[PDB]
């Protein structure tokens, strides 16, 4: 209503516009570095998960690892993966949930709080790495006793393209399941070492990465979209408040001027 | 110690002059990751990974 | 109200509201042709309230300890507490209670803006 009201509530939106715009380009560079980190993850999946495709490994209490991130301001990344885990957890209500990222721990803590036994923090700043992947995977084995569940499921977001993403699930098979797979014999594995045991702990770490890298790239492409739409909409308010200002500024001056003219007749 | 964590420590000798060591090598090496255990709302202290 | 104060009793006076008073004062003065001031108010529209509200007091022992407590009311437009009369009166009083429509509809009643309201007298006049 007043010039001061309009000057300070325009200014703040001029900032948000400049700001949300900066993080549209911030998370554009961050997309180039996370398309190469994605491809190197996805290419590596075909090579690792091919053995299982050929050995024909299938399943026979459940650990659910859910992956989004710590950050917000990224469309509906966290909201529609939590939506997936819920439709899944509806069928199997008796499962232990491990969360990677706070924005999915909260989404889930409000819906099935007691199923969550572990949370991973500080997760979506840089790209994901095998070190985070493996050290998350190591605690999984240690504190959750990962190696022992009949079924282990990673929930994550697959980048369909640049402009969208798909909430996806994948299984991890333990040592027992690998060994006792229909076409395991096709491969001449030396049964001395624990090739299945190692193959499991490696694939726990490895396919988590596969998931994190995609979810993360799904996110970086939801963030540069939500911010793209934010700048486009913040600029719409700057159009309203530029005009209202140019108005309220003139009105102020005219009304002080009427006061002055009245005071100057008498 | 576990086959993943075991190959990782091996991935940090081969990672740690500063030549054949681009920016993302010393960023493959750093983790801002803190694991919080949870029971019935939270339970115990958040520890470094 | 002064009769009570001046005789060792205690009056509370509610001036509801000083906005409407200033407006009359403006009407009275323009029709007398006294040259107008800000927003057409009279040059001394501040004195109008300053001398009114100074009368509210707590007298000494020598004067029988009578009090006049004033609770003037002001009405703003679109929460504009920077407007002319409200600025005058805020200058004068020992603090204010700010009421907000925003807070009223959130359920908060009285709709007091706790961060903006103060009492300069403070704890000094509050049952321990």
């Amino acid at each position: 209503a007043t010039l001061k009201e309009v000057e300070m509530r325009l200014k703040s939106i001029k900032n948000i516009e400049k700001i949300t715009k900066t993080m549209k380009i911030v998370a554009s560079t961050r997309l180039s570095k996370a398309e190469k980190a994605k491809i190197s993850a996805k290419k590596m999946d075909e090579a690792e998960q091919l053995f299982y495709k050929n050995a024909e490994t299938k399943n026979l209490k459940e650990l659910i690892v859910a992956i989004t991130s710590d950050k917000g301001l990224c469309g509906s990344i966290h909201s529609q993966l939590a939506k997936a885990v819920r439709r899944h957890l509806n069928d199997q209500p008796n499962a232990d949930i491990v969360t990677i990222g706070d924005k999915i721990k909260m989404q889930l803590l409000r819906t099935h709080p007691n199923n969550i036994k572990l949370s991973i923090n500080g997760i979506g700043k840089d790209a994901p790495t095998f070190q985070e992947s493996a050290l998350i995977a190591d605690k999984l084995l240690s504190v959750m006793k990962a190696g022992t569940y009949p079924k282990i499921s990673i929930f994550y977001n697959d980048p369909v393209s640049s402009l969208s993403f798909e909430p996806s699930e994948k299984p991890i098979f333990n040592a027992k399941t690998i060994e006792q797979s229909p076409s395991f014999g096709k491969f001449e594995i030396d049964t001395d070492a624990n090739v299945p045991r190692d193959l499991f702990e490696y694939t726990l770490a490895n396919q988590m990465l596969t998931a994190m890298a995609q979810g993360y790239a799904a996110e970086i492409s939801a963030r540069r979209n939500a911010m793209d739409n934010a700048s486009k909409n913040a600029g719409d308010m700057i159009n309203r408040y530029s005009i209202l200002y140019n108005r309220t500024r003139q009105a102020v001056i005219t009304n002080e001027l009427v006061d002055i003219i009245t005071g100057a007749s008498s | 110690i576990s086959y993943a964590a075991y190959l990782n420590v091996a991935a940090q000798a081969i990672r740690s002059k500063t030549e054949l060591q681009t920016a993302s090598v010393l960023n493959r090496s750093q983790t801002d990751a803190f694991y919080t255990q949870y029971k019935n709302a939270s339970e115990p202290t958040p520890i470094t990974k | 109200g002064e009769w009570f104060r001046d005789n060792g009793k205690h009056a509370l006076i509610v001036y509801d509201d000083l906005s409407k008073q200033a407006v009359a004062y403006r009407q009275l003065s323009l029709l007398l042709r006294r040259p107008p001031g800000r927003e057409a108010y009279p040059g001394d529209v501040f004195y109008l309230h300053s001398r009114l509200l100074e009368r509210a007091a707590k007298l000494s022992e020598k004067e029988g300890s009578g009090s006049l407590t004033a609770l003037p009311v002001i009405e703003t437009q679109g929460g504009d507490v920077s407007a002319y009369i409200p600025t005058n009166v805020i200058s004068i009083t020992d603090g204010q209670i700010f009421l907000e429509a925003e807070l009223f509809y959130k359920g908060i009643r009285p709709a007091i803006n706790v961060g903006l309201s103060v009492s300069r007298v403070g704890s000094a006049a509050q049952v321990k």
